[PDB]
């Protein structure tokens, strides 16, 4: 996260951190309690027995509570950055209570309205190239840009209506390497996406994209 | 600046030349260094 601050205990009590092979890799969001939501292309073509997840921490490497994978669910219609989200079913159930709650999700074919407000969180570098690993977690409020504006800053056939893009003009707050598949919400704390791809982080004039929710509703439903 | 189409990897993460001339890349954190 990049241009953000400090994320309070009880802010996001769906997060979770994703490890790979002991070491950081992306983010998350429970949705129940063997259901975690992240990007296609945390998951992709790799062994589903490398990953463990945590929940109810806002440290991700200590607290909370952590599980295996007993199955990895990818979109059927991953391809390229396109329909960027996997269903991950979870060895241990981990009931809400206490540090921990299950995410609502973004309506069903719903986008998110340029201009209106959404927070993104996560333990990714706080720079561009950063050579940073927060511990505990990190949140930035950005903007949500109009797709008609991040096909201008990437490209028509590179933002698609399955994807949805938030930053500010002049660059500063963004997600960055590390939030890949963690959560970015309304301010009803609502799941409307998931981080995904950019150019760089927070760069004047290149968006973060999102993989978007309310665009890929069903298929969140059909696996959860 | 890079050719519309092309693709590499920065680390763990894939990146794609997009119809604009620059990189998107994914935002994974790469471990082994």
């Amino acid at each position: 996260i990049v241009g953000g601050t400090s994320a309070s205990a009880g802010d996001f009590p769906f997060i979770v951190s994703i490890s790979r092979n002991g070491g950081p890799w992306c983010g998350g969001s429970l949705l129940n309690a063997n259901t975690v939501l992240t990007a296609a292309h945390c998951v992709s073509g790799y062994a589903q027995s490398g990953f463990q997840i945590r929940a109810g921490s806002l440290s991700r490497t200590s607290g909370g509570i952590t599980s295996s994978l007993s199955s990895v669910r990818v979109h059927p219609s991953y391809s390229g950055n396109n329909n960027d989200l996997a269903i991950l079913k979870l060895s241990t159930s981990i009931p809400s209570g206490g540090n921990i709650g299950y995410a609502r999700l973004a309506a069903s074919g719903s986008d998110p309205v340029a201009g209106s407000s959404a927070t993104v969180a996560g333990w990714g570098a706080t720079s561009e190239g950063g050579s940073s690993t927060p511990v505990n977690l990190l949140k930035v409020t950005v903007p949500i840009v109009s797709r008609a504006t991040c096909r201008a800053q990437y490209g028509t056939s590179a933002i698609t209506n399955q994807m949805f893009c938030a930053g500010v003009s002049s660059g500063g707050k963004d997600s960055c390497q590390g939030d890949s598949g963690g959560p970015i919400v309304d301010s009803s704390n609502t799941l409307i996406g998931a981080v995904s791809w950019g150019n760089g982080c927070a760069r004047p004039n290149y968006s973060g994209v999102y993989a978007s929710v309310g665009a890929l509703r069903s298929f969140i439903d059909t696996y959860a | 600046e890079c050719t519309p189409g092309q693709t590499k990897k920065q680390d763990c993460n894939t990146c794609t030349c997009t119809p604009t001339g620059i990189w998107g890349c994914t935002r994974k954190a790469c471990r082994t260094t």
